[PDB]
RNA sequence: GUAACGGGGCUAAACCAUGCACCGAAGCUGCGGCAGCGACGCUUAUGCGUUGUUGGGUAGGGGAGCGUUCUGUAAGCCUGCGAAGGUGUGCUGUGAGGCAUGCUGGAGGUAUCAGAAGUGCGAAUGCUGACAUAAGUAACGAUAAAGCGGGUGAAAAGCCC
RNA sequence: CCCGGCGAGGGGAGUGAAAAAGAACCUGAAACCGUGUACGUACAAGCAGUGGGAGCACGCUUAGGCGUGUGACUGCGUACC
């Protein structure tokens, strides 16, 4: 492949980390971090890895080296919606899910 | 002995399920659609479909009257003309000719014009 | 207190409509390879004239 | 070293 | 089945509908509405009807049978080894083929 | 191979122009609209597409029926409620000759879009020539 | 909110009388086909060419079918040159259907006519599990709140002094 | 062996018929949520489909007005049980 580097789970939504992840896209490889190491919050540094490793992922499996890459694909995808049980007043139905999402990012070129 | 109804399942849904002009969510997605989309398309398509033989009917008819009330005299007068007028006279549709071929048309119009007692 | 029908997908958005985070437009600073944040100094050490913290 | 690859060393033996 | 117990939800109250009986045909684990037992099916032909018009085998496999000869008597008491052997007294090999 | 009529997404457009003044009122709009549509026309199958360019002019002149002229009234209606509801006579209203009395016409056609934006295809003033301030470019 | 022509508008685009023209429904007609049913020709179980004709339809009556599982059929037949289940597409019948086929699948499938019914689902505030949505919203459980400095640590407001 | 925090998890490499078989593991449908691309869409009224039907995107016929996603615009037109 065009070396990739996914997650798995890491658990955090897919909403919520499909934001962040939509700065990084089109330029990049290079921007991978500085738009990242800054742009706050939390979903925004489970990308901060997965990209450290679609890098040295590129640097193993692909000869490729770092400052060329690309960032042509990213998505998050809904990973298992993790269950459990809340009390609240009375009792009724409290669903809580905690809710999770795989990454899988891709570097590559023009 | 045993059913497992459960290969006729999508086999049987999937079927209609099979109704994707966008339609729309799950008029498209779902069996919202079930018939309650299909189905209607499908009766629809019965009628508003029959419809067509008057929707172009009228269609062609008020063409045929700009044109020849366009050279004087309208399609009420016009049609008499030409009706009284055995192996001479056809209808519409090719009285559309006033779009393509005017002058034929135009003739018509005379042919008609002097028929007229 | 509550909808009637269900807010389709094609709504699902017309309120995310606004957000899609916006990100930076950052500088370096005289003295850093290129890394200020947008106004503390250098981080590859701390400082701006000089003895911000523990520099040289 | 180009500013990336610079990320990179300055850590990489930041761990050796 | 393991109808064990009656009526879970009350009657009236929380909605969900009408509820009664763990062991519903309806529900998820006990009750097939109806089925059955062990059961005859075994029928009942007359005589006039078994013994009535049974072969034929001489007017429609006509031409594949009505033969006869002699029950196979060398046939020695106990062996098939070569039962091959007299299964080409009518060459007419695996056929499906019995006697009588 | 199978007819109807084409109609491209139109293809053909025009440039006429009629005064008015003469007090025809009202019996105008109709071959003021049916020209605005395709009567005359007798190509271009509408309902669909279609048009027809016209300019009337002055208009502050048309007799209007018999008494019409002092009764009619028009009713806007702001719905900002405040209980709305503009009466208003023709008399009163021929005090300022814009959309109406001139768009006793906009009412004579489809609504809706194509019917929409086939009516602002026809164009007022209110004094002919003089300020006929529209576009010279060849009339009829 | 005009709001007692549906409207735009009509002094005819209203009314009386009179008359020709035309628009107009699945009605009728024309034409290609379907089925049920009396006749003509022909062949000739028959059908089929034609032909008279009939087919709005809830309760319900009656009559043909469609496919699902199992059964002999059968140690027959497809099948690792890929069966079943998924997934695209194509052709075909009044239909329920079917046949062919790409792809994925990794062993199984079952013509033909016969037989047995755990024979077909959207509804039952139906059982079950999965997923939506309000929604990244209300909420973090006592208004006895804290602040700084150091340590270890990937990271400290929350642990250690 | 590489990224990582001596984690999760993942990328190479090995195995192997196959790892699109990776252990949450056979086939892997549905509801539901993402990423790519094409048409449509910011004067526009309603069970959202129907009949038209332009235009674009696309494959086409040594024209012959074609297949496909699309569907501006315009005749009807208030799901089922
Ligand atoms: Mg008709
Ligand atoms: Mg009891
Ligand atoms: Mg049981
Ligand atoms: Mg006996
Ligand atoms: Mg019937
Ligand atoms: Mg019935
Ligand atoms: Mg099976
Ligand atoms: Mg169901
Ligand atoms: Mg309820
Ligand atoms: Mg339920
Ligand atoms: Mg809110
Ligand atoms: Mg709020
Ligand atoms: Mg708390
Ligand atoms: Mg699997
Ligand atoms: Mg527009
Ligand atoms: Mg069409």
């Amino acid at each position: 492949m065009e070396t990739i580097a996914k997650h798995r789970h890491a658990r955090s939504s897919a909403q919520k980390v499909r934001l962040v992840a939509d700065l990084i896209r089109g330029k990049k490889v290079s921007q991978a971090l500085d738009i990242l190491t800054y742009t706050n919050k939390k979903a925004a540094v489970l990308v901060k890895k997965v990209l450290e490793s679609a890098i040295a992922n590129a640097e193993h499996n692909d000869g490729a080296d770092i400052d060329d890459l690309k960032v042509t694909k990213i998505f998050v995808d809904e990973g298992p919606s993790m269950k459990r049980i809340m009390p609240r007043a009375k009792g009724r139905a409290d669903r809580i899910l905690k809710r999770t999402s795989h990454i899988t990012v891709v570097v590559s070129d023009r | 002995a045993r059913v497992k109804r459960g290969v006729i399942a999508r086999a049987r849904h999937k079927k209609i399920l099979k109704q994707a002009k966008g339609y729309y969510g799950a008029r498209s997605r779902v069996y919202r659609v079930a018939f309650q989309a299909v189905i209607k398309a499908g009766q629809y398509a019965y009628r508003d479909r029959r419809q067509r033989k008057r929707q172009f009917r009228q269609l062609w008819i008020a063409r045929i009257n700009a044109a020849a009330r366009q050279n004087g005299i309208s399609y009420s007068k016009f049609i008499n003309g030409l009706k009284k007028a055995s192996v001479e006279i056809d209808r519409k549709i090719l009285a559309d000719i006033a779009v393509f071929d005017k002058v034929a048309f135009t003739a018509l119009v005379e042919k008609a014009k002097a028929a007229l007692a | 207190a509550v909808q009637q029908n269900k807010p389709t997908r094609s709504k699902r958005g017309m309120r995310r409509s606004h957000d899609a985070l916006t990100a930076v437009t950052s500088l370096s600073v005289d003295k850093t390879s290129g890394e200020k944040h947008l106004r503390h100094h250098i981080t590859a050490d701390g400082y701006y004239r000089g003895r911000k913290v523990i520099a040289k | 070293a180009s500013p990336l690859k610079q990320q990179r060393i300055r850590q990489k033996v930041e761990k050796l | 089945v393991t109808g064990s117990g009656k009526k879970p939800w009350r009657q009236k109250g929380t909605g969900r509908a009408r509820s009664g009986s763990i062991k519903s045909p309806i529900w998820r684990s006990g009750g097939v509405t109806f089925a059955a037992r062990p059961q005859d099916h075994s029928q009942k032909v007359n005589k006039k009807m078994y013994r009535g018009a049974l072969k034929s085998i001489l007017s429609e496999l006509v031409r594949q049978d009505r033969l006869i000869v002699v029950e196979k008597f060398s046939v020695e008491a106990p062996k098939t080894k070569l039962l091959a052997q007299k299964l080409k007294d009518m060459a007419l090999e695996d056929v499906l083929i019995i006697t009588g | 191979m199978k007819t109807f009529t084409a109609k491209p997404e139109t293809v053909k457009r025009d440039w006429y122009v009629v005064d008015a003044t003469g007090k025809t009122l009202g019996r105008l709009a109709t071959e003021l609209a049916r020209r605005l549509r395709g009567k005359h026309k007798a190509e271009y199958t509408p309902h669909v597409d279609t048009g027809d360019y016209i300019i009337v002019l002055n208009a502050d002149k048309v007799a209007v029926t018999g008494n019409k002229r002092t009764d009619k009234v028009y009713y806007h209606h702001t719905g900002h409620i405040g209980g709305i509801k503009q009466a208003t006579f023709e008399e009163m209203i021929a005090r300022r000759p814009e959309r109406v009395i001139e768009i006793a016409v906009k009412g004579m056609l489809p609504k809706g879009p194509l019917g929409r934006a086939m009516f602002r295809k026809l164009k007022v003033y209110a004094g002919n020539e003089h300020n006929h301030a529209a576009q010279q470019p060849q009339v009829l």
